[PDB]
């Protein structure tokens, strides 16, 4: 078929010719080669597809037009906008209640593609009342009766409904969707668990009120369980949601610490995947930025040596998160805890990073060493620390920063040299 | 010494799910 032929057929009076033309359009759109979505949009065929979506009499045309509109909305934002402007969102929401599962799930697919474009189309889909039907589909007493493919499609559409920011997902949709996500987190299918963890991650990435909403449901233990799964597609979003949660209040970080999350961090910090390592080190950093008892929990789990090792022998992107962990640890820790950090061998690997080209990280490192010097002052072992720093090559590297890398670093490095090394 | 603030994340897209999907055959 050609675009002109399908245009003539879709506008024909025969319902059979209309169905044939819609089939040809769907086949052009589902043909793996670069679809001609732009041409089909310029043909004025989207309104005809939207009208077909309402033909309860003809299930084939409903399915074919929904498929074609799904494939059209899977492209650029302009094409998704063409679908949305054609009034496709209400039509798909109406189809959600279709007696045919294939059309209902094709509508779920299309609504997912639309809500994935951005936050505006997501808020529109929520505005036209798609949340409750979509969630009704999953509510079936036995979620196993709902085929794993259909359940995955529904979970993915819901994840897109919890995705994106500015504006953040509306409260009316989140208060509806969270319990279903709690239910789905207890399924045995990996592809559903990954999407559910990703949705929770989206929801926990923002104000502490949303983190508190997610926490008050009691799912943090199940997220910690998934944290130690063998499947990296599931571990990535779970580690990520936990890292987001630990960016909130001390009660929330204590919810995470109580769920036994720290027990998994020896494996995450020693993980081959560099992104897992970096995100776990960032989580450790935000945990060492908490109460003294939380830092003591980090120490009790024996994670300080692991941090020393990621600071000493890792990539720079993870070494920076290790530096942040060290700085927060020294900023909020007891004198005993800082003595422990030093006795674990943090001085040399921390100062061996002053040779980098990041003014920010250099200033943070210098703040850390200043905190350690303050602890020494409280202990009466300032000169011992000066000697140790000098012998580890520390004084040399702090002096090298007097080359006005930045006036900030110059004055910071000058302050230390005069206070303790002059 | 005073406790430091918690650093909110920086979003990454290393293995994010697909924002849009296409049905094919």
């Amino acid at each position: 078929w050609s675009v002109d032929d399908i245009v003539k057929g879709i506008n024909s009076s025969n319902v059979e010719n209309q169905l044939q033309a819609t089939q040809a359009a769907r086949k052009l759109l589902s043909r793996e080669k670069q679809p001609p979505i732009d041409n089909i949009i310029r043909a004025g065929l989207i309104p005809k597809f939207v009208s077909f979506l309402g033909r309860t009499d003809c299930s084939p045309i409903q399915f074919e037009s929904a498929w074609a509109l799904t494939n059209i909305a899977s492209g650029t934002s302009e094409q998704t906008k063409a679908v949305v402007d054609g009034g496709a969102i209400p039509a798909f929401i109406s189809l959600l209640a279709s007696p045919h599962a294939h059309i209902s799930e094709q509508a779920v697919w299309a609504l997912g593609n639309i809500a994935g474009d951005g936050s505006v189309f997501r808020d529109l889909v929520i505005k036209y009342g798609a949340v409750d039907p979509l969630l009704a589909l999953l509510a079936v007493p036995d979620m196993s009766s709902l085929a794993c493919g259909y359940l995955r499609n529904l979970t993915w559409t819901l994840s897109n409904l919890c995705r994106n920011k500015n504006p953040a997902p509306p409260i009316d949709a989140v208060e509806q969707i969270l319990p279903t996500l709690v239910r789905l987190l207890h399924h045995d299918d990996p592809e559903v668990l990954a999407d559910t963890c990703w949705a929770i991650s989206y929801l926990t990435d923002g104000p502490n009120e949303r983190i508190g909403m997610v926490v008050k449901t009691g799912v943090v233990p199940q997220l910690v369980k998934l944290l130690g799964a063998s499947e990296l597609p599931i571990v990535t979003p779970a580690l990520r949601a936990i890292g987001n949660i630990v960016t909130g209040t001390d009660e929330q970080t204590q919810v995470v610490i109580d769920a036994g999350a720290l027990a998994v961090f020896p494996s995450l910090l020693t993980n081959p995947k560099t992104n897992i390592q970096k995100e776990a080190t960032w989580t450790m950093s935000n945990i060492t930025a908490g109460r003294q008892d939380q830092i003591q929990q980090v120490v009790n789990h024996g994670l300080v040596p692991f941090l020393v090792s990621v600071l000493s022998k890792a990539d720079f992107k993870t070494q920076k998160e290790a530096v942040w962990a060290v700085t927060n640890y020294t900023s909020g820790g007891t004198v005993e805890q800082i003595v422990y950090l030093v006795h674990c061998g943090i001085i040399e690997p921390l100062m061996n990073l002053l040779t980098a080209k990041d003014t920010k990280i250099i200033l943070v490192i210098l703040d850390a060493i200043s905190n350690i010097f303050q602890a020494a002052e409280k202990l009466g072992e300032t000169e011992k620390l000066s000697i140790m720093i000098e012998e580890c090559g520390g004084l040399d590297k702090i002096e090298a920063l007097q080359n006005h890398e930045n006036e900030s670093v110059y004055k910071a490095s000058l302050s230390l040299i005069e206070k303790y090394f002059s | 010494r005073r406790r430091r603030r918690k650093r909110k994340r920086e979003w990454d897209d290393d293995d994010d799910p697909p924002k849009k999907r296409r049905r094919l055959d």
